[PDB]
Formats: C-alpha cells, sequence, structure tokens
RNA sequence: ACCGAUAGUGAACCAGUACCGUGAGGGAAAGGUGAAAAGCACCCCGGAAGGGGAGUGAAAUAGAACCUGAAACCGUGUGCUUACAAGUAGUCAGAGCCCGUUAAUGGGUGAUGGCGUGCCUUUUGUAGAAUGAACCGGCGAGUUACGAUUUGAUGCAAGGUU
RNA sequence: UAACUUGGGAGUCAGAACAUGGGUGAUAAGGUCCGUGUUCGAAAGGGAAACAGCCCAGACCACCAGCUAAGGUCCCAAAAU
RNA sequence: GACAAUGGUAGGAGAGCGUUCUAAGGGCGUUGAAGCAUGAUCGUAAGGACAUGUGGAGCGCUUAGAAGUGAGAAUGCCGGUG
C-alpha cells in the first residue's frame, strides 16, 4: 500500500444514494406522492387508528 | 439514401393533351384526370414537385351525370357573410358555366399543397368543341378504363 | 385589456417598417453657400 | 467545502442551445426554449427515421405501378407473376430498373406475363 | 486613412437617434451635412456636431480631401441607462428609463 | 442557520391579496442572503477501530517495508548537522523515517532537510511509515519495535 | 455494365467502377472481395436470374471498414417522467466495384 | 479536507450607517487601473461633455463608470432566402445558390413534399380554455449528532471489546 | 416454468372506458354499486377523418430490404376502375 | 461462435459522469494558467479532448478521501434587460 495508490477492500464502501437530484437517478417526488410524505413524516412511531 | 432518384427541372418535361369529355360520367372523368395531372402515370414520378403534365377537357358541356342531374345534388358556397350561404346551382350547373363543373370536381382529387393549386393550373376544361391552345401542340389521349 | 403574449424581435420589427423620419425637401439655397428648406427663407 | 455552482452549466445550456441552429429567433437563442424544442426534434426524428421506410417503399411501388401501367399490367398482377416466376428482386431495385432501362424492365415484363 | 468620431454617453434615447443617423448614413459629407442642418429632430445638432469633428480629425490627422468625403457609417449603440421614476396614485410609483447612447461617425474615401 | 441570521422574524408582507407569492422571513433559505439549509456544522470526523487491527496494520506497514527496503543503523551522535544529508552516504532514497530509541534530541534538531523526519518508536505512524519511501529503525529501536511485537 | 446483388439485408444496382457502400463485411480492409448473390444484368444482353443469376458474380475492391456519422437516439414521453437519449453510429464497408460478371 | 464579494458577520467599502416609522423598532446596497500615477504634454473638432492624433505603458482593444467581461437585450454589414400563403416553428425527403472543415460517405441557406396541438405540475383523463414561468443570469430543498436495526467489508473468536 | 419461506427497501388505499352477469335508476345517463375479462392508467406503432379506454399489435439501436395483422385497394392516398 | 432477453408511471436495485476541497504520486504554465469565444472532434449516456482567438495568472492528470456535489418551473429571492 503505496499512499498514493490506496485501496479499499473489494466490498468494503459503496456510495450513497443521494436522493432529489435529478430524474434519470430515479428521486424527484424523492420518495412517496401525496400522501405523508411531508417534512413530518408523522407516522406516529408504531400504530393504526 | 442509397441510390433512389428523384426528378426535378432538369429532367421532367411535360407533355400537353387533349381530353374530350363528351359521353363521359363525371368523377370517373375527373379522377384520371386528376392522376395525368398529379403526374403518376409516369415513373418519374417524384413527390415534390410537379412531375404532371398539361390537359385541355374539350366539350365540357358534354359531360354526364346519373341518378340526379339538376335534380338533388347541390352545390353549396359560403361568403362568411352572415347567413349567407348563397349556395345553390345544382349539379344542373353544367347549363350554365360547365367548365367550372368539371375544373372545381377534378381540383377537389387534388391535395390542398401548394404544390396541389400549381398542378391545378395545368387544367383547361372548355365547354365548346375546339381549344385556344393548338399552339402548344397538344394530342388527344384515349381516356382508359 | 393588457397584451395576452409578448411581442416578438420579429413582429415588433415588421410593425416599424413605416416609423421613419423621411428626407427633407432642401433646395440649392441662396448663391450663399448655404442649404434650405423648401419655400422657406434663405436667411443671409 | 462548498462547491460554488458556476461554470458547469453555463456549458451545459450552451451545448444545448448550440443544438438548436436553424431555429426561429427565440428557439435559437433561450436555454429553455430550445431545451424544448430539441428535445421534441429528437422525438420527431426517431418517429420519422421509422417513417422514412414507409415513404421510400410506397414511392417506388408507385413507379413501378406506372412502369406496369405502361405495359397494361397492373402492378398488383405483376408482383404476383414475378413471385411466381420466382424473381425475389426487391422494389427499389424495380423501380430504378423501369427508370434506367426500359427494354430490360420490359424483359421482365413478359418474364411476369409469362407463369400466369 | 478613412476616419472616425465617437460622442459617448448622450443623454438621447437610442431609439430616437438612430432616426436621424438613418437618414445620414452613406450620404455624401455634403448632403448629410445639410440633411441634418434642415431635419427637425433633436439628435440633429448632435449628429451634426459629430460627423464634422469626425471630417476634421479627417482632415488634420489624414490630411484627407475632404471634399471627397461618404459616410462610411454611422450608428447609435445603448449607453448606460439612468434610472429615475415617477410617483402616481396610491402612492405606487413607477420606473423611468433616462437612456443614452453612443453615437459614432465614420468617414471614408478611396478605400484603397 | 435562519434562525441565526442577523434580521428579523416579522412576515415581509401579508399572506393574501398582493400577488407576491407567500413570504415567511427575509432570511429564509430561498432569499439572498438567507439561512443557509443543512449545511456544514462542526463535528469530530474522529473514530475508533479494535486495538488488534491497529497492531496488524503497524506489523503491516513495516512487513510491507520489508518487501521493499527499511534498512538497520548502529546509532546516533552530536548536536546539529547538514552532515545528516552526508549520512545519506548511504544511498537511503528520498523520503525518509529515522526511527529512534525513545525520543533522541538533537538528531531530532535534524529536520528543516526537505524529505525527512523521525519518531521515538512507541510512536511509529501508520502513515509516515508509508509516506516513508524507506525506513531505518536503528538496531536497538528495531528490537524494540520486536518487543511491542 | 448493369448489375444487381443481394448483399446487406438488402439489394444493390453497382455499375461497374462505382464506389458502394454496405453493411460491414468482416474482412480485410483493402482485399479483394465478391457477392456469390447476383440476381441480375443489363446493358446490352440480360440474364435475369430466379434466387441469383445462375454463375455470374459481382467483384469489388475493398476501400475502407468504418462508422457512420453519430446520429442522437433521444426519446421521451411527456409529463411522464422519463426521457431516454443513446448514442449510435454505423458501421459500413465501402467497397468500390470492379469487374461485373 | 471553513467563506471567498448574492459567499463569509447585518456590515471586506468610515453599518446599525442611506433609507423607513410618532415610537419601540426595522434595516440595505456598495471590494479589484497598473509593477510603478508614469493618470494621456502637445496639436485638432467642440461652450462643455466627448472624441481622433501624438504620447506613458508589457498591455489603455489596462483611461478611471478602469482585471476577466458570459447570457438576456440593442445595433451595423451582409451570403442564401421570402410579398396566392392557414404555420407548437421542428422532423424526414429534397433540387437550387453559396462556401471549404478537427477531411468525413463535409459546412451554410432552403423552392417544394410527408409527418407533426410546448414544458412542468396535477389527474380516471390536460394541446387544454386546469396550475406555474416576461426573458437571461446568480442564489435556492433528505443534512449532521446520538441511539436502534439490517446488509457489506475487516479482526479476533468460546470468546469479543474497551 | 415457476412456487413457497424468512429478511432489507418500497409505492399504492381518487381509478377510467369497453364487453359481459347483475342490483339501483326510468330494461335514463359518458349514472351509480358489485361479479368476470380486456385495454388505458404506466403503451409508443398501424386501423376507427380528428378521437386515453375500441380493433390489430407491445418500440434495445441502425437500413432508401422482405412477409403479414386490423383495416384496405376511382382521386385526395400505398394497393383490383 | 450460438441462442434468448432488453415499452414502462409510483417504486426497488445496479453501474457510472461531472463539480469543490484534501492526501500521496506524477506533470503543465509569462515560449503564456484559469475563465471566456468559435469550430465541421471523440464516447452508448451524463460527458472528454484538440485547434485558433481573447485573457495575463495559476492549473491538470492518477489513486484514494470528503462534501455547502449538479436547477427550468416553488404567483420562489436578488440583479440586469426586454
Ligand atoms: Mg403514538
Ligand atoms: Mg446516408
Ligand atoms: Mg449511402
Ligand atoms: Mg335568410
Ligand atoms: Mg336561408
Ligand atoms: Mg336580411
Ligand atoms: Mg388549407
Ligand atoms: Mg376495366
Ligand atoms: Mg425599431
Ligand atoms: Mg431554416
Ligand atoms: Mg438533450
Ligand atoms: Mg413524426
Ligand atoms: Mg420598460
Ligand atoms: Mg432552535
Ligand atoms: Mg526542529
Ligand atoms: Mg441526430
Ligand atoms: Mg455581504
Ligand atoms: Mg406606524
Ligand atoms: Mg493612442
Ligand atoms: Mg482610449
Ligand atoms: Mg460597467
Ligand atoms: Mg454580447
Ligand atoms: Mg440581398
Ligand atoms: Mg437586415
Ligand atoms: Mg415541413
Ligand atoms: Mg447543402
Ligand atoms: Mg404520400
Ligand atoms: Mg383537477
Ligand atoms: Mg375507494
Ligand atoms: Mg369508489
Ligand atoms: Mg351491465
Ligand atoms: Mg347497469
Ligand atoms: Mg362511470
Ligand atoms: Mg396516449
Ligand atoms: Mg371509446
Ligand atoms: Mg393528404
Ligand atoms: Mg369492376
Ligand atoms: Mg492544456
Ligand atoms: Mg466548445
Ligand atoms: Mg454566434
Ligand atoms: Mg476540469
Ligand atoms: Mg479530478
Ligand atoms: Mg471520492
Ligand atoms: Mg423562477
Ligand atoms: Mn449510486
Ligand atoms: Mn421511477
Ligand atoms: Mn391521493
Ligand atoms: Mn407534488
Ligand atoms: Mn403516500
Ligand atoms: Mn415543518
Ligand atoms: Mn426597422
Ligand atoms: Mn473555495
Ligand atoms: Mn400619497
Ligand atoms: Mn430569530
Ligand atoms: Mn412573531
Ligand atoms: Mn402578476
Ligand atoms: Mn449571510
Ligand atoms: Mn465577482
Ligand atoms: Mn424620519
Ligand atoms: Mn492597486
Ligand atoms: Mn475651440
Ligand atoms: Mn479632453
Ligand atoms: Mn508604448
Ligand atoms: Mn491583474
Ligand atoms: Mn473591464
Ligand atoms: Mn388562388
Ligand atoms: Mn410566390
Ligand atoms: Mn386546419
Ligand atoms: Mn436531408
Ligand atoms: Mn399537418
Ligand atoms: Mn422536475
Ligand atoms: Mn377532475
Ligand atoms: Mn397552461
Ligand atoms: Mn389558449
Ligand atoms: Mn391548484
Ligand atoms: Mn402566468
Ligand atoms: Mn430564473
Ligand atoms: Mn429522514
Ligand atoms: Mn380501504
Ligand atoms: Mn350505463
Ligand atoms: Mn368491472
Ligand atoms: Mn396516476
Ligand atoms: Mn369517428
Ligand atoms: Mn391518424
Ligand atoms: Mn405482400
Ligand atoms: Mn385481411
Ligand atoms: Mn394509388
Ligand atoms: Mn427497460
Ligand atoms: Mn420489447
Ligand atoms: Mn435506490
Ligand atoms: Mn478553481
Ligand atoms: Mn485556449
Ligand atoms: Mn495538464
Ligand atoms: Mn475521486
Ligand atoms: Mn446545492
Amino acid at each position: 500500500m503505496k499512499l498514493h495508490e490506496l485501496k479499499p477492500a473489494e466490498g468494503s464502501r459503496k456510495e450513497r444514494n443521494r436522493v432529489g437530484r435529478g430524474v434519470a437517478t430515479g428521486n424527484g417526488k424523492t420518495s412517496g406522492r401525496g400522501h405523508k410524505g411531508q417534512k413530518a413524516r408523522s407516522g406516529g412511531g408504531v400504530r393504526p387508528g | 439514401m442509397r441510390q433512389t432518384f428523384m426528378a426535378n427541372e432538369s429532367n421532367i418535361e411535360r407533355k400537353w393533351y387533349v381530353i374530350d369529355a363528351e359521353g363521359q360520367t363525371l368523377g370517373r372523368l375527373s379522377s384520371e384526370v386528376a392522376s395525368i395531372l398529379r403526374g403518376k402515370n409516369k415513373v418519374t414520378y417524384t413527390p415534390h414537385v410537379d412531375t404532371g403534365d398539361y390537359v385541355i377537357v374539350i366539350n365540357a358541356s358534354k359531360i354526364e351525370f346519373t341518378g340526379n342531374k339538376e335534380t338533388d345534388k347541390v352545390y353549396y358556397r359560403h361568403s362568411n357573410h352572415p347567413g349567407g350561404i348563397k349556395s345553390i346551382t345544382a349539379g344542373e350547373l353544367r347549363r350554365t358555366n360547365p367548365e367550372r363543373l368539371i375544373e372545381n370536381s377534378i381540383k377537389g382529387m387534388l391535395p390542398s399543397t401548394r404544390l396541389g393549386e400549381k398542378q391545378g393550373k395545368k387544367l383547361f376544361v372548355y365547354g365548346g368543341a375546339e381549344h385556344p391552345h393548338a399552339a402548344q401542340q397538344p394530342e388527344n389521349y384515349e381516356l382508359r378504363g | 385589456a393588457v397584451p395576452k403574449r409578448r411581442t416578438s424581435k420579429t413582429r415588433k420589427n415588421k410593425r416599424r417598417t413605416h416609423f421613419k423620419i423621411s428626407v427633407p425637401g432642401m433646395t440649392e439655397c441662396p448663391n450663399c453657400g448655404r442649404e434650405y428648406k423648401l419655400s422657406h427663407r434663405v436667411c443671409k | 467545502p462548498r462547491v460554488k455552482g458556476g461554470t458547469v452549466t453555463r456549458a451545459r445550456r450552451k451545448k444545448t442551445i448550440k443544438l438548436a441552429k436553424g431555429y426561429f429567433g427565440s428557439k435559437h437563442t433561450l436555454y429553455k426554449v430550445a431545451k424544448q424544442q430539441v428535445m421534441k426534434s429528437g422525438q420527431y426524428a426517431f418517429r420519422d427515421r421509422r417513417q422514412r421506410k414507409r415513404d421510400f417503399r410506397k414511392l417506388w411501388i408507385t413507379r413501378i405501378n406506372a412502369a406496369a401501367r405502361q405495359h397494361e399490367m397492373s402492378y398488383s398482377r405483376l408482383m404476383n407473376g414475378l413471385k411466381k416466376a420466382g424473381i425475389d428482386i426487391n422494389r427499389k431495385m424495380l423501380s430504378e430498373i423501369a427508370i434506367s432501362d426500359e427494354k430490360a424492365f420490359a424483359q421482365l415484363v413478359t418474364k411476369a406475363k409469362d407463369a400466369l | 486613412m478613412e476616419a472616425k468620431a465617437v460622442a459617448r454617453t448622450i443623454r438621447i434615447a437610442p431609439r430616437k437617434v438612430r432616426l436621424v443617423l438613418d437618414l445620414i448614413r452613406g450620404k455624401n459629407a455634403a448632403e448629410a451635412i445639410a440633411i441634418l442642418k434642415l431635419t427637425n429632430k433633436a439628435s440633429s445638432p448632435v449628429i451634426e456636431k459629430v460627423l464634422m469633428s469626425a471630417l476634421a480629425n479627417a482632415e488634420h490627422n489624414y490630411d484627407m480631401n475632404t471634399d471627397e468625403l461618404v459616410v462610411k457609417e454611422a450608428y447609435a449603440n445603448e449607453g448606460p441607462t439612468l434610472k429615475r421614476f415617477r410617483p402616481r396614485a396610491q402612492g405606487r410609483a413607477s420606473a423611468i428609463n433616462k437612456r443614452t447612447s453612443h453615437i459614432t461617425i465614420v468617414v471614408s474615401d478611396g478605400k484603397e | 442557520n435562519r434562525s441565526a441570521v442577523s434580521g428579523g422574524g416579522r412576515k415581509p408582507w401579508k399572506q393574501k391579496g398582493t400577488g407576491r407569492a407567500r413570504q415567511g422571513t427575509i432570511r429564509a433559505p430561498q432569499w439572498r442572503g438567507g439561512g443557509i439549509v443543512f449545511g456544514p456544522t462542526p463535528r469530530s470526523y474522529a473514530y475508533k477501530m479494535p486495538k488488534k487491527m491497529r497492531r496488524l496494520a503497524l506489523r503491516s506497514a513495516l512487513s510491507f517495508k520489508a518487501q521493499e527496503n527499511g534498512l538497520t543503523v548502529v546509532d546516533a551522535f552530536n548536536f546539529e548537522a547538514p552532515k545528516t544529508k552526508e549520512f545519506k552516504n548511504v544511498l537511503s532514497t528520498l523520503e525518509q523515517p529515522k526511527k529512534v530509541l525513545v525520543v533522541t534530541e538533537n538528531e531530532d534538531v535534524n529536520v528543516e532537510l526537505s524529505a525527512r523526519n523521525i519518531p521515538g518508536v512507541q510512536v511509529t505512524t501508520a502513515q509516515g511509515l508509508n509516506v516513508l519511501d524507506i525506513t531505518n529503525a536503528d538496531s536497538l529501536v528495531i528490537t524494540e519495535a520486536a518487543a511491542k511485537k | 455494365m448493369f448489375a444487381i446483388i443481394e448483399t446487406g439485408g438488402k439489394q444493390i444496382k453497382v455499375e461497374e467502377g462505382q464506389e458502394i457502400f454496405v453493411e460491414k463485411l468482416d474482412v480485410n480492409e483493402g482485399d479483394t472481395f465478391t457477392f456469390d448473390k447476383v440476381l441480375f444484368v443489363g446493358g446490352d444482353s440480360v440474364k435475369v436470374g430466379a434466387p441469383t443469376v445462375e454463375g455470374a458474380t459481382v467483384t469489388a475492391t475493398v476501400n475502407k471498414q468504418g462508422r457512420g456519422k453519430k446520429i442522437t437516439v433521444f426519446t421521451y414521453k411527456r409529463r411522464k417522467n422519463s426521457k431516454r437519449k443513446k448514442g449510435h453510429r454505423q458501421p459500413y464497408t465501402k467497397l468500390t466495384i470492379d469487374k461485373i460478371n
């Protein structure tokens, strides 16, 4: 390992999903639609009605 | 674009033809004349230019109909003035000035395009048996099928 | 009543084809080297 | 760190706008309009690439039909007669032969009227 | 060679200056001088002064034959626009453009 | 932060009847000079690794130096030098760590020398060990690293 | 003289001396090539084959092996969120004919 | 492994200031000649403003509204083209005229023919006469901390770990 | 040629027409409420003048190649006066 | 060399392009950097070069690291200009 040739273990790492950046990507509504996919997202943590 | 042919002003010479209308049905003559005019029939046909020939129609007056002549088949026309559908002359119209009856019929078989409108200018219907246009020495053309 | 769509560069230009002062009627002035409007006075 | 936005995108939009060349006025100037016009331009180009293949087939068919009509035979029967004789030579070829060599096309015509 | 002079930042609107300029363009120096003198628009004295100066430094700086000259080209370009406003009814105020123009004139002769 | 920006939290204009868009603060994120959404905030950037791994790494570093070259020397001397460059009478390449038994001063004041660095050995980075090019544990220090295994 | 060869997906009217272009032949550049499949010949004396004229072949020098100018297959579906842009250069041979039959 | 003049303090500039309110209070915009002011003597047009010479300068096509100088937008010159034609502006076909390239089955214009009701949102369904955008520019939205969980990688392993 | 099991991540809970078996309505509705099927949604292409839901039929990309489907073959307009 | 598969909204999954900063390595640059402008250039895409002009300092490449990482729409904010 020569410091200008570092290589992570195959399978050690992979890129985070950046949603909301384009359309070809596949997130632009980002996820869901029309519902409780507001910033609150208040599915009250575990319950129905 | 591998080698198919398209005619232009160089190439595409066009002849004159005389067609007696006497003894003919209106549509049956009008359609075939529309073909001579659009310029099919010849194999140097190509859509974006006038490949068509010139057609004089002699004896417009002797053109023939069927079921109902002066009866039934009306020729309507609005003037874009309100209620003014001054839309009369029955298909009878050949009594009055028939060269329009034929030229209109044949024109209705031509495409609405500027080219189609140029192609229509090559018709020359005449109700009488003689034509002025001998100088462009026309041939007679027997009306096929 | 207000415009419903904007005039194009080109529309507005066709509109202004008649909008121009034309060359004044002028003539060879007093033999004094001047230049004056037609039918109007020489000035000294 | 902070990525100041500048100068990737003035050069993107520059590309798309350069794509809109012969376009009328604002369609060849602004990015939005040019983007629309080029997208649709591509969509039309995709349909029209398919349909062109139709337009040319139909052209040859009309001219062939013409060459046949000159010989008192319909295109409809000249094709069946060629197939029956197994001539298997396409319409672009047939039309161009009709235009370049009336004699040879005549030979084909008789070959088709034969075997009927 | 063929000479030029500019009147930068003049307080006339270019849309207006261009009106007279269009009369002047391509005319012989005397005609253009006349037309400038007799035209009733406001830009006329200004463009007069500019065609004049262009002719002057055409003579002193290039020893040009002041008779044989033509107005090779002439035009106005947008200058900086000072921005004002007028008060209107119900306390609102509205924009106003005090526009300015870079007039340019170029006298010439036998080009080569 | 938007709470942070110096401006006020008065509503820029009424919710309806303007034909302007609804607005809440002149310091809202879509505004010029408004609050920043989700920018950098101060934070640690630092983490733990299992100890055995770290030893395995140091070991791996040095063993990588032996796959190449990490040469061994007698020991140290005096008080101030540009003769250390002359002590590259041994070939000793360009990037340089001199490992020493236990905080040798003086040798440590042979520094402003471009590409060279020294530590103890109880120290001994898993980094300087790699930029490295060529290490030299003196000899005492080499057996020290051996004892620390 | 006049000859019709069934080579690509398609037929060609080669004229002896004439440059042509067809889908790539997987043969050497500069090499000579010959088409086994020929339908028709013309000029004075005319052979008109069934499937093929029973013997004749057109011949040609290979001039170049290359790829056509890129076209840009961009398509999209309005209001539905998709679009798709692919590129395309189509490979071809450029034979030059010599000696029909 | 913070900002680099719409950023970073509201304030890189004599900012809590112009300006706004009876008042508490609110609260901006605005950085860059050059290495050196060597900041254009002098002549010419002009009342001046401005400009052409002549000069300083590597450069003023660096001249003070001064580094670079994009786009919208405004103008001058024109090669091809257009005054019987019904047009979401293009696309496919194509003569004609003009030109000559990162030289490759080239570039510009376009008589004429075919095909063809922008985008976004939102909808069962929008050319839609449903919403949104005058244009161009910059700025403008899944982040971080801590926990839980699961997968991937690595180390030890009846032990692992601080 | 799939099926099930456990685990990670979801979206969806406004539906539309047509054919058919029905309720409701007036054997009214482009009505409404269920059962079965198809298409649209989320599907471009050819036919039905135009015409989401009908008919043929599911576009990896290129061709100035060929056979067909539903529809069609006097002219507009490819193909039988 | 065969032979299959490759319409698609919410959505799941995968491979990648590019921007800033860091590290190490290796390079260009007043014989002219970035930026800008034009071009008929290249790759399957995001995109990458090359030449000439402008400009007058700073920049790329490779491997990996990290993010204020990508805009056309919010009657979005500011500026300019129709
Ligand atoms: Mg609860
Ligand atoms: Mg081609
Ligand atoms: Mg070709
Ligand atoms: Mg009446
Ligand atoms: Mg009446
Ligand atoms: Mg009346
Ligand atoms: Mg019409
Ligand atoms: Mg018959
Ligand atoms: Mg005007
Ligand atoms: Mg054009
Ligand atoms: Mg595009
Ligand atoms: Mg189309
Ligand atoms: Mg205004
Ligand atoms: Mg708080
Ligand atoms: Mg020291
Ligand atoms: Mg293309
Ligand atoms: Mg500030
Ligand atoms: Mg008050
Ligand atoms: Mg000077
Ligand atoms: Mg100057
Ligand atoms: Mg300025
Ligand atoms: Mg400009
Ligand atoms: Mg002209
Ligand atoms: Mg003009
Ligand atoms: Mg067209
Ligand atoms: Mg051309
Ligand atoms: Mg057609
Ligand atoms: Mg609605
Ligand atoms: Mg429901
Ligand atoms: Mg319901
Ligand atoms: Mg029923
Ligand atoms: Mg019912
Ligand atoms: Mg219903
Ligand atoms: Mg549809
Ligand atoms: Mg229906
Ligand atoms: Mg039609
Ligand atoms: Mg019959
Ligand atoms: Mg370079
Ligand atoms: Mg470029
Ligand atoms: Mg340009
Ligand atoms: Mg770069
Ligand atoms: Mg990089
Ligand atoms: Mg990285
Ligand atoms: Mg906006
Ligand atoms: Mn990814
Ligand atoms: Mn999706
Ligand atoms: Mn809903
Ligand atoms: Mn939404
Ligand atoms: Mn939801
Ligand atoms: Mn909230
Ligand atoms: Mn004008
Ligand atoms: Mn920075
Ligand atoms: Mn008042
Ligand atoms: Mn606050
Ligand atoms: Mn409050
Ligand atoms: Mn408004
Ligand atoms: Mn701030
Ligand atoms: Mn700046
Ligand atoms: Mn006051
Ligand atoms: Mn300074
Ligand atoms: Mn004076
Ligand atoms: Mn002065
Ligand atoms: Mn000098
Ligand atoms: Mn500088
Ligand atoms: Mn400047
Ligand atoms: Mn007319
Ligand atoms: Mn005309
Ligand atoms: Mn219409
Ligand atoms: Mn073309
Ligand atoms: Mn149409
Ligand atoms: Mn969007
Ligand atoms: Mn509705
Ligand atoms: Mn709308
Ligand atoms: Mn409307
Ligand atoms: Mn709404
Ligand atoms: Mn609006
Ligand atoms: Mn904008
Ligand atoms: Mn979240
Ligand atoms: Mn339910
Ligand atoms: Mn019903
Ligand atoms: Mn049902
Ligand atoms: Mn939906
Ligand atoms: Mn119908
Ligand atoms: Mn249709
Ligand atoms: Mn068939
Ligand atoms: Mn059938
Ligand atoms: Mn037909
Ligand atoms: Mn797919
Ligand atoms: Mn498929
Ligand atoms: Mn995903
Ligand atoms: Mn930079
Ligand atoms: Mn350059
Ligand atoms: Mn470089
Ligand atoms: Mn990287
Ligand atoms: Mn951002």
